[PDB]
């Protein structure tokens, strides 16, 4: 439809809006320099003209209306863009031999190799600006920039930090932070947006400054010189531009590029990590990432500092006498095989407990229950989804079935409303959170963020309602009632896809809106207008992180959200659904696997007598028949003296799991620990023989985000010293336990386990090239489920069924445990910071933990910044310093766990759990508030981009740089 | 298990470091064992040609080379032969050429306009 | 002799292929002995003539 | 080695090759013969000169 | 291919395989092929030039003189070969038995010589397989068993075939070990079956 004719040829129009991406898909040589796919038409630099209906304008932003004529060889449209692209270069110095982003995709040195351009009308012109090298990961070049505000475009509208604008008022226009603040003083979440999406150096990361390529490496006092020389030497762009492209070839040799997915957090995000042997030097994103694009967070994309980092454990470590002995890897696999047949023959292999990282691969969790099960004979595994995710998905069980989120981010983006509780998105799952508020600012999606806390998406959402801790399930049930009562709800879903409807009524009797206004001290209005925003909207997202799960009633709340959508009517709607925010990379892949004691690989509960028979078939030993304990309980069984032996790998539970001061008493109570860390974490200080472990860059594995996607890694390092990847380790550990596993490279293990696993039926390494991705559950002939609940439910009906649940009351310790600590976890900062910590630059923008602390405590209490302060609970003290802010309010403050000494929140937690899956009420906390030191050192510097005011506009603003007089049209220009 | 933090590296002499370093050199040339056959090629190859023992010759008795050269080009007409080349080089340096393009294509035009008179 | 077909290849470790690929290379060197004994004079003489210090001068500095 | 310095010269002993190489020789030792230090003001006079020349439209 | 003057029907295992210039790949040879068309202005030089990649082939090039084993007509030819894989297999005016003739076989069907399926070593009757035994080993056994079975049952119940795929010595010598070394007179080739009558 909406035929149109470009270069004199009849051609057809598609969805596409502007006549550029018709250009891009026609194969048209037209200059596109200020134009990115993810960021859209920010018409800056003018190089996109092209004549339409015979008049010149910019292709990037020229609406594809029906009949229009295109032509792109006119000498008109070639001067035009030659004019533009002179004003460009006019901004950019253009020492393309020299200049580290020449790795081959710069837009400018592509752009201006495919105009065969020779020389620059209007000679470059240095602006009195300084390059900008605050900031410890990325620096800004104004003298380079070309001020095509693709960088600020992406601050602005896709990541929506706000930091950048551009002062189009000042005569030499330029990228400014907040109001012209240095880059590391101003608001930057260092999220990386505008370095990957840099046409030119401009904007561009710190660690390929002066190391990219091979003559870019020379100093800057000698380097300048000869750039001067080559600009007075040479005549003509092209042969020098030659010379630029054998530099580009140069660097393709020392330069590997291979794709991989961060291990932080749950979002999964894919980019190619440019390395130069062992350092990392880039982390570039690729549009064809299917979880983020280009969308990057500071961790993913300044974060892998920790890879190459020193105190990385290199060789096994053993504990002899006190000490940390480091020993030859075939004597610790002997020694770790020997207890542990020692302890499986004299005990049985019920009294063995291994634990699986949630930061490791899904070959990794795959192989962790294989020896458990298939070598040891125990079912007692478990890893951070324990704590994290066993909640959310017990519920996805009791009312939907299927674990894992209902759809991808891009549904997320595509949904109307997205109803967030208890979910510190913006610091937890970065570029989800990204996501949402470009939703929200550009396509005018209106969010609920409903949490204790006022984080950056708490004062940048629709309506912000603060309930009481663990009161999420009181509002919601009111909200769920007052939707099936008054007729919102869509009844037409309820009787096709849901069960159970007259049965939820009865159970939502005794709620009703004003005693949800009494329990979670909101007022009614909100509640109500809340209810009939979330009726009236079309498409639901609902996510749900810790801030909700992780409670006494953390899963009966996680069924009360996913029911809230059934009756809503939101599963199987394109673009809507429930969304459990997964926090590590794999906790979902791990929980797919049989990380879980009572499920196998596959999603299947082990009581059940078929996949019994089949996992008995492939693995040849018998599977346990008993459920294995719960991670949480595995403590209180070791103070019970059931266990005795733990195998944990990359999870440090000694410091994460609930009252660390029972987990130490356990940790010096059982006999024999091996533990499987990359680096010497808290839980590696315990342990009687140190396995090393390999991260995620220099392992090859498939990590499945929180989109329920299982996305294939690269082997980016060889691993450090004679290290191993885990799964080579548990092959080790297992042989020498007389499994005979044969994994040459865990391909084999992928497709062992998808034969094994129905939802992961289809996954296989060949499926999994590149960037192409999967999303569980996928069937045998290879084709996923981007959406879930599509067309019918997973139960043998087909249709859901809504649980009745009520409000269970959080075990506030009460009386003097007034004050009621929150934590969570800082933006830069990732856990205790095994990882982040390693790297300079996030330890510069947050060096120690603090505790977040309200205005109107700060009065009664008496409390200032920069003070060392006091918590106490029966489980542990803590000394932590305080923060002045208004994220908290009243009583309860906020305490992230970036910090791995005395000052780590997990003290003051206890070990009281859910009822369903036995998670630790981390979010249930309380102390005192003693006052030690009165004059101290603020723990948030200056620099930190909490202490910043970000600017918000939508767009580079152009209109802004159009109405300087200097300023000339290109079209207009040639007339 | 109680807390212990220190790390016991393990004590690796000298001796077992140049071997594993030696090994790694080791690896290294197997890795290239085609290009180091083909290098020992090269020197087998130039040595019977006479270019290594040219070189030889001429790196062994080099301060008898370098008298010859020095010896022979310090008369006047050869350092005015190579100042001038240099003086030469700067003074088409200073000649500006960007105008004597349309100037070359002149004189392009006219040889061909003369030899075209039979 | 009934019918068999599967082969079992000798396990040549890292290490014996490592000391066959050495002595493969000991005995290329063999082969060009005389061109060795040339490439080690030639830089023997480039160093005593300073080319080599001269050029270790340029590379190091 | 030897096969290769064979064609060389076989195709280079050609009176013509022999001449040029010559001629070379010649140019350069000419070229040094040359005073250019009064040169100078000659080719910047001729720069004058080609620029009053293309300045006629 | 054999008769053809120029590079017109050449075989596909010269084809980027010949020289160190011709391995170039298509998309970046031809655009030099044009710059050498409009730079050189007289084919002598650049003739110059080819001569010395005619020298620089010669080097890698080893052509040496062969029959072909396939069928009895003994065709000889050189085998243009670099390194271990064979490039051509050239016949010469001077062969006697074919000249320039050659069939598919003699002519593209060396890449037995290169297949990976060769047996590069001893392979030994170990239990239900076939281990890769030293030859000093297998040496050993085969003329121990030998020996037995020669001084048990005498050597006439001893019998070797040579092949006739093999060389004139390769035969003289079946024989001498079976007569001047074994005793015995049971040899025979396909020619029992192919040549007898
Ligand atoms: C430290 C200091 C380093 C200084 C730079 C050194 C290298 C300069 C670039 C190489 C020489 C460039 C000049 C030249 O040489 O000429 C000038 C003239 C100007 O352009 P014009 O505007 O006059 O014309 C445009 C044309 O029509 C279409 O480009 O041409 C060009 O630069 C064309 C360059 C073509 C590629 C480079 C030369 C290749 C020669 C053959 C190599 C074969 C290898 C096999
Ligand atoms: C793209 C190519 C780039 C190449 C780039 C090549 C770069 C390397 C330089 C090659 C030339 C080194 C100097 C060679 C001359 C000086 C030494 C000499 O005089 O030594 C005598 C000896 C006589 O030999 P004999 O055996 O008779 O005597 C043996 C004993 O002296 C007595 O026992 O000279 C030779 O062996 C010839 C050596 C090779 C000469 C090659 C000349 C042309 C090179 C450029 C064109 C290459 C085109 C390739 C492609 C077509
Ligand atoms: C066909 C031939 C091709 C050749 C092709 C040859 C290709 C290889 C290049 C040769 C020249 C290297 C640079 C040499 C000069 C720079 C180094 C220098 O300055 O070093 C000083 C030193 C002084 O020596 P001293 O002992 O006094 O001082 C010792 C200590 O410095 C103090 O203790 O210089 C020497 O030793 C002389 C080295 C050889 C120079 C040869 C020059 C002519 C080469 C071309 C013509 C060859 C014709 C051969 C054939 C007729
Ligand atoms: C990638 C791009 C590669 C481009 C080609 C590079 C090499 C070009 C050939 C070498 C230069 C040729 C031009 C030249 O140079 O001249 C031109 C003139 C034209 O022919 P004419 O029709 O004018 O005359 C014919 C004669 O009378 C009889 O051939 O001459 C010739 O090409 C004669 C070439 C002779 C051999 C090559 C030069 C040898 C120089 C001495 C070497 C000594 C080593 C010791
Ligand atoms: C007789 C005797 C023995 C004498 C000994 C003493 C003697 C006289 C020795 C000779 C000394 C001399 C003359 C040396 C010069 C030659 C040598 C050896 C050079 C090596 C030194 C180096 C590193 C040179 C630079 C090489 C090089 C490729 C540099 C990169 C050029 C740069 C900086 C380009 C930047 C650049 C600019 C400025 C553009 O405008 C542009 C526009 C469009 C596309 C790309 C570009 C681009 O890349
Ligand atoms: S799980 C998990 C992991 S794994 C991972 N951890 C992580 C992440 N990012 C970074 N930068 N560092 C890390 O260490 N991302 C991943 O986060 C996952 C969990 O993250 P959450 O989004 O659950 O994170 P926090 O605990 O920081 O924020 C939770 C918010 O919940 C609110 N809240 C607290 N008590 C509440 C209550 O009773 N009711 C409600 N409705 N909300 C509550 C607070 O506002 C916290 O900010
Ligand atoms: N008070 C409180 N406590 C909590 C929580 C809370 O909200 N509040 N949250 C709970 C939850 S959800 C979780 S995730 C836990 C966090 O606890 P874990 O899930 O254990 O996470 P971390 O300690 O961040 O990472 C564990 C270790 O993994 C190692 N590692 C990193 N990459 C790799 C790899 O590729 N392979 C291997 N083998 N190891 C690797 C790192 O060195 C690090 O020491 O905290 C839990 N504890
Ligand atoms: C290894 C093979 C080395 C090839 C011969 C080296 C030639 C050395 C040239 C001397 C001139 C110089 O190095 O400056
Ligand atoms: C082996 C002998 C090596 C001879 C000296 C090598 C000279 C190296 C010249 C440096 C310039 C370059 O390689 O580009
Ligand atoms: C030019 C490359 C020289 C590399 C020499 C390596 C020698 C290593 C000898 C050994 O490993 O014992
Ligand atoms: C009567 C005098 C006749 C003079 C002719 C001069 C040459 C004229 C043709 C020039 C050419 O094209 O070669
Ligand atoms: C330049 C040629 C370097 C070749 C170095 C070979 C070293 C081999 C040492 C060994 O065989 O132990
Ligand atoms: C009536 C004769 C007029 C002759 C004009 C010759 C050109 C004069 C201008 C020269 C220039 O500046 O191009
Ligand atoms: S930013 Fe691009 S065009 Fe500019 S110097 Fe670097 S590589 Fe060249
Ligand atoms: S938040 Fe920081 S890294 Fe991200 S786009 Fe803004 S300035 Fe760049
Ligand atoms: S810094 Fe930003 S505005 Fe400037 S050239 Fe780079 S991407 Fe464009
Ligand atoms: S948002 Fe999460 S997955 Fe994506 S780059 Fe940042 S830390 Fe990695
Ligand atoms: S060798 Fe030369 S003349 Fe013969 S076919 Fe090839 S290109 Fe043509
Ligand atoms: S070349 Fe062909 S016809 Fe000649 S002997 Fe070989 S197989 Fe027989
Ligand atoms: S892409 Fe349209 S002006 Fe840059
Ligand atoms: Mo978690
Ligand atoms: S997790």
């Amino acid at each position: 439809k909406k035929t149109i004719t470009i270069n004199g040829v009849e051609m057809e129009a598609s969805e596409e809006q502007t006549v550029l991406q018709l250009l891009n898909n026609s194969s048209i040589e037209v200059p596109q320099v200020c134009y990115h796919p993810s960021l859209g038409p920010i018409e800056t630099c003018d190089t996109c003209i092209v004549s339409i209906n015979g008049e010149l304008k910019r292709s990037c932003s020229a609406e594809l209306k029906d009949g229009d004529v295109i032509d792109t060889l006119s000498p008109d449209v070639k001067k035009a863009q030659v004019i533009g692209m002179d004003k460009i270069l006019y901004n950019h110095e253009l020492y393309c031999t020299v200049c580290d982003y020449n790795n081959g995709g710069c837009e400018i040195h592509n752009t201006v190799k495919e105009m065969k351009i020779n020389h620059q009308s209007i000679p470059f012109d240095h602006k009195p600006y300084h390059k900008d090298e605050s900031h410890p990961f990325y620096r800004y070049d104004p003298d380079q920039c070309i001020l095509c505000g693709r960088c600020v475009e992406a601050c602005q509208d896709v990541q929506v930090t706000e930091t950048l604008t551009i002062d189009w008022e000042r005569k030499r226009p330029r990228v400014i932070w907040d109001n012209d603040v240095p880059i590391n003083e101003s608001s930057c979440v260092s999220c990386g947006h505008c370095s990957t999406v840099c046409p030119c150096n401009a904007m561009m990361e710190k660690g390929m400054e002066g190391e990219a390529g091979y003559l870019t490496g020379i100093n800057n006092e000698t380097l300048r010189p000869m750039i001067e020389i080559t600009k007075g030497v040479e005549t003509g762009y092209g042969s020098i531009l030659a010379i630029s492209d054998m530099e580009s070839a140069m660097r393709d040799e020392r330069i590997k590029k291979t794709k991989t997915v961060c291990t932080y957090c749950g979002v999964g995000c894919s980019f190619d990590v440019w390395t130069k042997g062992r350092d990392i030097l880039k982390v570039e994103p690729q549009e064809e990432a299917p979880a983020n694009g280009i969308s990057t967070c500071v961790k993913g994309k300044f974060g892998w500092d920790f890879v190459n980092s020193e105190e990385r454990l290199t060789k096994p470590l053993i504990r002899e006498g006190d000490h940390f002995r480091e020993a030859e890897w075939e004597e610790a696999l002997l020694l770790i095989a020997s207890k542990f047949t020692e302890l499986k023959e004299a005990f049985g292999p019920d009294s063995l407990a291994f634990i699986t990282s949630s930061k490791c691969t899904n070959e990794e969790s795959y192989l962790m229950q294989k020896l458990a099960r298939g070598v040891i004979g125990t079912n007692n595994v478990d890893n951070c989804s324990r704590y994290c995710q066993s909640p959310a998905t017990a519920g996805l069980f009791r009312t939907v079935g299927y674990g894992g989120d209902s759809g991808s981010i891009t549904d997320i983006a595509q949904a109307d409303l997205v109803l967030i509780i208890g979910s510190n998105t913006s610091e937890s799952h970065p570029v989800l959170s990204t996501r949402i508020k470009r939703a929200h600012k550009l396509r005018g999606q209106k969010v609920i963020v409903a949490d204790i806390r006022k984080h950056e998406m708490a004062e940048r959402s629709d309506l912000f309602v603060q309930p009481r801790a663990g009161s999420d399930i009181v509002w919601l049930n009111a909200i769920a009632k007052y939707l099936i009562e008054n007729g919102k709800a869509d009844e037409r879903f309820l009787r096709e896809r849901v069960n159970g409807r007259d049965e939820y009524v009865k159970s939502l009797a005794p709620y009703t809106l004003e005693y949800a206004e009494e329990k979670t001290g909101i007022d009614q209005e909100t509640l109500i207008q809340m209810a009939e925003m979330i009726g009236q909207a079309d498409s639901v997202c609902a996510l749900w992180a810790m801030g909700v799960t992780q409670h006494i009633g953390g899963s009966d709340t996680s069924t009360a959200i996913s029911n809230l959508l059934l009756v809503t009517g939101n599963y199987g709607k394109p673009g809507a659904g429930s969304y459990p925010l997964r926090g590590h990379n794999n906790v979902q892949g791990a929980s797919d696997f049989g990380s879980m004691p009572d499920r196998l690989p596959g999603y299947e509960k082990v009581t059940d007598e078929q996949v019994r028979q089949k996992y008995e078939r492939v693995w040849g030993v018998p599977l346990p028949k008993e459920p294995g304990m719960t991670n949480h309980e595995m403590i209180e069984k070791i103070h019970s003296g059931q266990l005795k032996a733990m195998y944990v790998k990359g999870e440090e539970m000694g410091l994460v799991d609930s009252n660390i001061n029972h987990v130490h008493a356990a940790y010096e109570k059982l006999d024999f620990f091996v533990v499987q860390d990359i680096f010497l974490s808290r839980t590696a200080e315990f342990a009687d023989v140190v396995l090393p472990a390999s991260p995620s860059l220099e392992k090859e594995g498939t990590f499945t985000n929180t989109e329920r996607r299982i996305q294939r890694l690269y082997q980016v390092f060889e691993p450090l010293g004679e290290s191993k990847p885990d799964w080579q380790i548990i092959m080790e550990v297992a042989n020498k336990l007389g499994a005979g596993w044969l994994y040459e490279h865990p391909a084999d293990i992928m497709e062992e386990a998808a034969k094994l696993s129905p939802i992961y039926a289809g996954v296989t390494y060949e499926r999994l090239e590149g960037y192409n991705s999967l999303q569980w559950p996928v069937n045998a002939d290879g084709k996923d489920s981007p959406l879930l609940f599509t067309e019918r439910f997973p139960f043998p009906d087909g249709k859901a069924i809504l649980y009745p649940v009520q409000w269970t009351e959080p075990k506030e310790f009460g009386e003097e445990y007034d004050i009621h600590v929150n934590n969570g976890r800082l933006l830069e900062h990732f856990h205790e910071g095994n990882l982040t910590y390693k790297s300079k630059g996030i330890s510069e923008k947050t060096p120690e933990v603090f505790l977040e602390i309200s205005p109107e405590l700060a009065a009664e209490r008496g409390i200032q910044d920069g003070t060392l302060v006091r918590l106490t609970s029966p489980f542990g003290n803590v000394k932590v310093k305080c923060l002045i802010t208004d994220r908290v309010k009243g009583k309860e403050v906020y305490l992230p766990m970036n910090d791995s000494g005395e000052a780590a929140i997990n003290l003051l937690t206890g070990s009281h759990a859910d009822k369903d899956t036995d998670t630790p009420a981390y979010k249930e906390t309380s102390a005192k508030m003693e006052i030690l030191k009165h004059d101290g050192i603020s723990p948030l510097p200056k620099i930190n981009h909490r202490n910043g005011n970000p600017q918000p506009q939508i767009g580079v603003q152009v209109h802004k740089k159009w109405a300087r007089k200097d300023y000339i049209f290109p079209g207009d220009a040639v007339k | 298990a109680k807390a212990i933090k220190r790390i016991q590296k393990i004590e690796v002499t000298e001796e077992d470091q140049r071997k594993r370093d030696l090994r790694e050199i080791e690896d290294a040339l197997i890795d290239h064992k085609e290009a180091i056959l083909e290098t020992l090629h090269m020197l087998g190859h130039m040595n019977e040609r006479g270019v290594l023992p040219l070189l030889r010759g001429l790196f062994g008795q080099g301060d008898k080379v370098l008298d010859i050269l020095v010896k022979k080009a310090d008369t006047e007409e050869t350092a005015n032969t190579l100042k001038n080349l240099l003086l030469l080089f700067g003074t088409l340096g200073m000649l500006d050429v960007k105008q004597l393009e349309p100037l070359i294509l002149k004189v392009n035009a006219g040889v061909a306009s003369a030899v075209e008179q039979k």
